[PDB]
DNA sequence: GTATTGACTTAAAGTCTAACCTATAGGATACTTACCAGGGACACGGCG
RNA sequence: AGCGAG
DNA sequence: CGCCGTGTCCCTCTCGCTGGCCTATAGGTTAGACTTTAAGTCAATAC
């Protein structure tokens, strides 16, 4: 039984703390964090119209 | 002191003084320009002495230039305030003046948080007093000792201890990918649930006073300010209106008491 | 020793200067008219390796001239200052204040600003004072790029000072990081497992 | 790093006043080496799982 | 809200020097070399001549 | 998290433009000739002197000018020399260096 | 299914849920749009099956 | 990419940006001018038959 | 203010007169907050 | 319940005095120069 | 720094 | 005026997790209590 346990795994977030020079809150499950939207998923995006 | 003289004593004449001849105006001047020319030889001759000297204050605090660049602004002051007649080498009387003038601006151009000087000093010392300890005692001195070799309170050591904490950066990589900058969040930036929860919160305090009669929500509002920011007392009310402060006293009382009943208490409670 | 003899004997009849002063002196007695008409003429009429470093230099002394900006925005007489809160001074949990590595640069800046005035304003020998002023030009280049000219300016623990410029270069930087791909909110993580049922 | 402070300051040393106790700063050597059980990358975190 | 220091003496945007191709050099025909000489006091120029 | 904060803190107070309180925006005038505009409230008197966006400080362009003083500059090596020399050997000195000049001119 | 963590988002307003309903939705984007064979036609045990 | 060659380069040339593509358009926050974001379909007006 | 009104984005030299127009005061001393009481 | 007056006590200033920080100066044996990548593109100095 | 998916 | 060699600059995937010295002077600041004043409070009363 690996120790990558879905109980460590999970996360969720609807609003939370928001970083300090910027907003675009914080990143980590260890905080109340948002999911990263990169560059190659906005081009996904785009790509969808 | 010749160029200085010629200087001070030109000055003085400059003011319903008196036409000096022009060969020994002329001469004059030359003796004040060969005055300001000893003074900036003498300050490239030691500018040596000030490096060598400053050389023993590098690697902790600040760079080494700027070492250098104060030491010299301490050369020019042993310089204006050296004498001659009591029969001293240069050199011993302008380390004193140098070695203050980088000590002076380590206190004070060296902490991004600036303790004023006669802080600084006291925290060096301590700093100094424990490592002594700690030569001595082996384990790092308790505040108890340190406090007892400076004089002070020990609860003095603790502040003197904790005006000293140097800050951190914010753009160090965690790591040994992230900057501690991204892993502190902003403790006073709009919840977004607590906006809503006020919002909702005045809403229903403003349904719940309009119930009541329209008097009683006109001094309830005005005695806390509600209505525009500004909280006053029973005079203000009583002059606005017209009548005595104790109306307007009596008349807050039963709103208050109203206002408590169970019946508008349920809707305002959960947002205290 | 040449230049010093030279201005005490045969001083007039020319002008000489040191620093970043003697390059806005140049710009200010620079017509950019003449300078372009010039090169174009020799462009059009020379060849070589002449012609290609006269084309190369019409690349940037032609935009000086199409847009009415003055060719004097290099040299700076005032540096501006970030706002506050884009460099932030925050009391962490303990105590302990962050710093935001711009407060460095700007405050050595600003020492080396400050000595330069007093150094200046007492009388000292050019030694000192044209050392004052190398270090202050240092400073600003450091505070607009670290690394770019010597070694980097670094701070605690032997690293360099994050500068002003590294917040825009790079896949770590403002442009790439913190622009075209943001966190978001209303979103999660999770394992997936096969459902063959939906 | 003691070898060097040991050497400056062994020039402003009161010959016949000096003893090795009083000559040795320990302090650098204590420091390298907790600088390197802590946050030296090949002094790592025990992996115990 | 933005600030700004008022230099005692000018200094140079590095972007316009060491960015090669130094666009100084190009704007004044000055070796990179020379302008670096320059601009960090190690050697003299000369900006006017009768 | 860390959880730091800026110091200070937020007010969620309903931001109003329409009650406001009076003001009396008042010039300054910089030694170069440069004026500036500050909304100082009415109930304050208004001051003789500003630190104005230019950096240097300006009086008032209205009448009053209080004209203060202030210290003489704040020493000089003159003063200095003073603390420790006087008058006659000084000018001893200048009598020695000046017959030194003149020898070396014409003897 | 050997741990590949996914990212779940959640449009908010009527044109985002409108995209997310009729641009993305995973019944409509069968044909890859490189080459326009399909990408959701069964593989591995079904095509066994 | 060469942020700071382009940055002192257009600095230099005085060069406007039209905001007309879509990275420019995603940097600023405003809609991208491809898909759903165009002229023709985003004022497109409703209203009951 | 607005995205609609976001026509052009221009970038140029800033001149000295600019730096100092953007200004609202000037950064005179190298300090940053009181170490005892923690204010700017 | 809603119109008042006459005491009766109370916190908030508003101010004077005292100590504890703060900006600053000074210190006279003599000491005088610190310290492991590649891969591509472009530009500068030599040589023919 | 170790570590997971591709 | 070409060809060559050397120096310098920019680039090198996405997402995610865990945790590691001393002295002397002068001047400004605050804290602490005293005195005053606007402020909150109670008791009896008349309509
Ligand atoms: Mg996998």
């Amino acid at each position: 039984k690996l120790h990558h346990l879905v109980d460590d795994k999970i996360h969720a977030r609807s609003t939370g703390p928001y970083s300090m020079i910027t907003q675009q809150p914080l990143g980590g499950k260890a905080q109340f964090g948002g999911q990263r939207f990169g560059e190659m998923e906005c081009w996904a995006m785009q790509a969808y119209g | 002191e010749a160029g200085l003289y010629a200087t001070q004593l030109m000055t003085e004449l400059s003011e319903r003084g008196e036409k000096l001849p022009a060969a020994q105006r002329r001469d004059m001047m030359w003796i004040c320009r060969d005055g300001d020319r000893a003074k900036n030889h003498l300050l490239e001759a030691n500018l040596r002495l000030v490096v060598s000297l400053a050389k023993r204050y590098t690697g902790r605090g600040m760079a080494f230039l700027d070492l250098i660049q104060e030491g010299n602004l301490g050369l020019i002051r042993a310089v204006e305030k050296f004498d001659y007649t009591k029969g001293y080498k240069f050199s011993t009387y302008a380390t004193w003046w140098i070695r203050q003038a980088i000590t002076r601006a380590m206190a004070d151009q060296a902490r991004t948080i600036r303790i004023p000087v006669h802080m600084v000093e006291v925290i060096n010392k301590l700093g100094r007093i424990q490592r002594e300890l700690l030569q001595d005692l082996g384990r790092e001195p308790t505040p108890e000792e340190l406090a007892k070799e400076m004089d002070i309170t020990p609860e003095k050591v603790l502040e003197i201890q904790q005006y000293a904490r140097e800050p951190i950066s914010l753009d160090q990589t965690i790591g040994d990918d992230s900057q501690l900058g991204d892993f502190i969040e902003d403790s006073e930036a709009v919840v977004a649930v607590d906006a809503v929860s006020f919002t909702l919160l005045q809403d229903q305090l403003q349904s719940v006073l309009d119930t009541l009669s329209e008097r009683e929500a006109g001094v309830v509002r005005l005695r806390f300010g509600l209505t525009d920011g500004q909280p006053r007392t029973l005079d203000e009310i009583g002059q606005v209106y017209g009548v005595t402060r104790e109306r307007i006293r009596q008349i807050e009382s039963k709103t208050m008491s109203k206002l408590r009943h169970p019946s508008r208490s349920q809707v305002l409670r959960d947002y205290l | 020793n040449l230049y010093r003899e030279l201005v005490d004997r045969y001083g007039e009849y020319f002008t000489g200067a040191m620093g970043a002063e003697s390059i806005q002196k140049l710009i200010e007695n620079f017509d950019i008219d003449a300078e372009a008409e010039s090169l174009r003429d020799v462009i059009r009429n020379g060849k070589g390796q002449k012609k290609l470093r006269a084309l190369k230099r019409l690349k940037v002394v032609a935009a000086f001239q199409q847009s009415g900006n003055s060719p004097m925005g290099m040299v700076l007489d005032a540096v501006p200052v970030i706002p506050p809160e884009l460099r932030p001074m925050v009391q962490l949990d303990g105590g302990r204040f962050a710093t935001s590595d711009l407060n460095d640069l700007y405050r050595r800046v600003i020492n080396r600003n400050n000595r330069l005035k007093r150094l200046i304003d007492l009388g000292a020998p050019e030694i000192i004072v044209n050392n004052e002023k190398r270090m202050l030009q240092e400073s600003v280049d450091a505070l607009f790029d670290n690394g770019r000219r010597g070694r980097p300016v670094t701070g605690p623990g032997n690293r360099p000072l994050k500068s002003l410029s590294d917040l825009l270069k790079g896949k770590q930087g403002r442009f790439r990081q913190n622009l075209l791909g943001k966190r978001v909110d209303y979103s999660g993580r999770s394992v997936i497992v096969v459902g063959p049922q939906l | 790093r003691m070898e060097r402070v040991v050497r400056e300051r062994m020039t402003t040393q009161d010959v016949e006043a000096i003893t090795p106790q009083t000559l040795i700063n320990i302090r650098p050597v204590v420091a390298a080496i907790k600088e390197f059980f802590g946050t030296s990358q090949l002094s790592q975190f025990m992996d115990q799982n | 809200r933005m600030g700004h220091i008022e230099l005692a003496a000018p200094v140079t945007h590095i972007w316009y020097f060491k960015g090669v191709p130094s666009r100084l050099g190009y704007l004044l025909d000055l070796a990179p070399k020379d302008l670096e000489k320059i601009i960090y006091f190690a050697a003299y120029v000369i900006t006017s001549v009768d | 998290v860390l959880r730091g904060s800026r110091l200070g803190a937020v007010s969620y107070e309903t931001d109003r433009n329409h009650d406001l309180a009076p003001r009396q925006i008042a010039r300054y005038r910089t030694d170069n000739g440069e004026e500036f505009e500050v909304p100082f409230a009415d109930d304050a008197e208004i001051p003789g002197t500003w630190l104005c966006r230019n950096g240097m400080e300006g009086t008032l362009i209205e009448g009053d000018l209080p004209e203060p003083k202030k210290v003489k500059p704040p020493r000089t090596h003159w003063d200095m020399l003073l603390e420790r020399r006087s008058i006659e050997e000084l000018e001893e000195l200048l009598k020695e260096r000046l017959e030194l000049i003149r020898s070396r001119r014409r003897g | 299914f050997d741990g590949d963590q996914m990212a779940v988002h959640l449009p908010l307003s009527a044109e985002a849920q409108a995209e997310a309903r009729i641009l993305m939705l995973s019944s409509n984007n069968i044909l890859s749009p490189a080459s326009g064979r399909p990408l959701a036609m069964p593989r591995l045990d079904m095509v066994t099956g | 990419q060469e942020t700071t060659r382009v940055l002192t380069d257009a600095a230099i040339n005085c060069r406007s940006d039209k905001l007309n593509g879509l990275k420019e358009n995603v940097i600023i926050g405003k809609l991208i001018p491809a898909g759903t974001g165009i002229n023709r379909y985003r004022n497109i007006a409703v209203q009951p038959t | 203010l607005d995205v609609n009104f976001f026509d052009e984005l221009r970038i140029g030299l800033a001149t000295a007169e600019d730096i100092r127009q953007w200004s609202y005061g000037e950064v005179k001393k190298p300090e940053t907050i009181n170490y005892r009481t923690l204010k700017p």
